[PDB]
């Protein structure tokens, strides 16, 4: 839709150029700056909506309709070690691309330009002008939106890695000498009387009908390890 | 509770991870191209602001798989606050930072480089690292610098942030073209190499030329990067012999090894300002045509009032 609106505007501008009116390029430039501010505000709204959708608290709503593909991860048990089929770093990388996606859809727009007949700039159109890559600096709210966006990801990944961390702690069940525990807690309250209690609580994140823990667009699936 | 002790103490063999390798460079310096080609893909996608590349390091000698975090930063200063996402004091002790001086534009190197010198510096203090840890990291890096074997001085590490630092300069092949197209003197190459060596010395940095087009030192880049962030075995000597591609290990550089480079150029003394020696690239795009404003009715009418009155 942005593409069709802009190219229609470009056709109308070319039609203006068909006739002879003075100071056309400067008028085109002022129009471009106005477009820049308007689209920057729209970009800020869209980024805000993207942050809301990612963070989970979320016909021409300014933000739009963000949609992030579910990033699937698996706890692989092969080689008697808890693997991440996509490594935890993936859980961030993919999100970034998604976030990147939600920008190009509004950032890769062709810039309205008078060069259609103003061939006086006989030079290959530079990328940072031909594609209108200045929107982020036209933030109505300042860079705060970006500060928010990454923050969400920074949260979403970080703590969910913590979740993964909890799962990884179970590694000991295959490589751990019970003699160590016995010596450490020989003759406790009676024998352990404490860790035999916290183990029951440790049965959390586990022994539940849930098979894959969803969290926003990141789903960590403990399917292979469940049994 | 008791578990998180008992289970945790049962630790097995492993390899250190969670390293945040950082990249700052002047925008459009092909930094993404370098980082991707180093990672293995020819080139990912660009964008704005921070980007993430999980660099996959495999040690065949121990046969293990680990991932470091290439955190490539956009060059626009307005995107500097998001650098607070890049480095945290939890991540700081193990962060390795590099610059990408696109040698196809020497005119902007030191400026851009010095821009680094400001930005990171501010960010490393705006986070209020306690002086004890900053000092201990600083001295640890100093000792690591001093014990090079394939030093001391007045300006050695005279201003450094105590974390390993490189200066990788890409598009090395371009030096050929700008040599012929710009009549760029070889003495200019020696001068910029000397000035960069001085900078990397005062920051205790290891400089490496590279050219993705010539896939030159890319293996060497990977080798050094792993050797620094992890501590793998290193064996490549101080490749400084030819000016086409030079590798300076962090510690190899000596002020006398810079004096010898001083000797071979005798056109203009190195002490002069950087931009003075190098030739500025003139702007090509023409200024847009001046506004053809039309005299409005009011002052035109008073002028005509004068014209009639004179009659």
């Amino acid at each position: 839709t942005f593409s069709e609106i802009l190219n229609r505007v470009q056709k109308a501008v070319d039609d203006l150029n068909l006739h002879s009116y003075s100071n056309l390029p400067i008028w085109v430039n002022k129009l471009d700056m106005e477009i820049e501010r308007i689209l920057g505000v729209r970009l800020q709204a869209g980024l805000r909506a993207w942050t809301q959708v990612l963070l989970g608290q979320a016909s021409h709503k300014p933000g739009g309709e963000p949609k992030i593909k579910n990033v699937v991860h698996e706890l692989r048990i092969t080689n008697q070690v808890i693997y991440l089929n996509p490594p935890i770093e993936e859980c961030r990388y993919k999100l970034y691309q998604e976030m990147f996606a939600w920008k190009m859809v509004v950032l890769s727009l062709p810039r309205i330009q008078s060069q259609r007949y103003q061939v006086g700039v006989h030079y290959e159109l530079t990328e940072e002008e031909k594609f209108y890559r200045n929107a982020l600096t036209r933030m109505p709210d300042g860079p705060v939106a970006l500060e928010e966006s990454y923050s969400a990801v920074m949260g979403i990944v970080s703590e969910v890695e913590q979740y993964v961390k909890v799962w990884l702690q179970y590694q000991c069940l295959w490589d751990m000498q019970a003699e160590n525990i016995y010596n450490r807690l020989g003759e406790d309250l009676n024998k352990w009387q404490a860790l035999l209690v916290q183990i029951r609580k440790a049965r959390g994140t586990f022994d539940n009908a849930e098979t894959k823990k969803e969290f926003g667009p990141v789903v960590i699936d403990y399917g292979k390890v469940q049994s | 509770s008791s578990i998180l002790s008992e289970v945790s103490t049962r630790a097995r063999s492993k390899l250190p991870s969670g390293k945040n390798i950082l990249v700052f460079g002047e925008d459009g310096s092909g930094k993404t191209t370098l980082m991707t080609k180093l990672q293995g893909a020819e080139h990912g996608k660009k964008g704005r602001g921070l980007e993430y590349l999980y660099l996959s390091v495999h040690d065949e000698d121990r046969d293990d798989h680990t991932r470091c975090n290439v955190w490539i930063l956009d060059g626009d200063l307005y995107h500097k606050g998001l650098l607070k996402f890049a480095v945290s004091a939890e991540s700081l002790p193990e962060t390795l930072v590099i610059f990408v001086a696109d040698m196809s534009r020497p005119w902007t190197v030191m400026e851009s480089l010095q821009k680094w010198a400001s930005v990171l510096r501010e960010h490393i203090d705006k986070m209020k690292i306690p002086p004890e840890k900053m000092r201990e990291l600083e001295r640890k890096f100093v000792k690591d610098f001093q014990d090079y074997m394939e030093p001391l001085g007045d300006n050695v590490l005279t201003h450094n942030l105590g974390i390993p630092v490189l200066v990788v300069c890409t598009k090395c092949d371009a030096v050929s073209v700008l040599e012929k197209e710009h009549d760029y003197r070889d003495e200019h190459l020696d001068f910029i190499q000397s000035h960069l060596r001085r900078f990397c010395l005062q920051y205790g940095a290891a400089l490496i030329y590279t050219s993705v087009k010539e896939e030159k030192n890319l293996d060497l880049l990977y080798k050094y990067i792993v050797h620094k962030t992890y501590g793998f075995h290193f064996t490549t000597p101080a490749l400084v012999v030819e000016k086409d591609a030079v590798f300076i290990p962090a510690g190899w550089d000596n002020e006398k090894k810079i004096a010898i480079l001083h000797e071979n150029f005798t056109t203009v003394k190195p002490e002069d300002a950087y931009e003075d020696f190098i030739v500025k690239p003139p702007v090509r795009k023409l200024v847009h045509d001046k506004e053809l404003a039309a005299e409005d009715e009011q002052v035109f009418l008073m002028k005509q009032q004068s014209l009639l009155a004179k009659q």
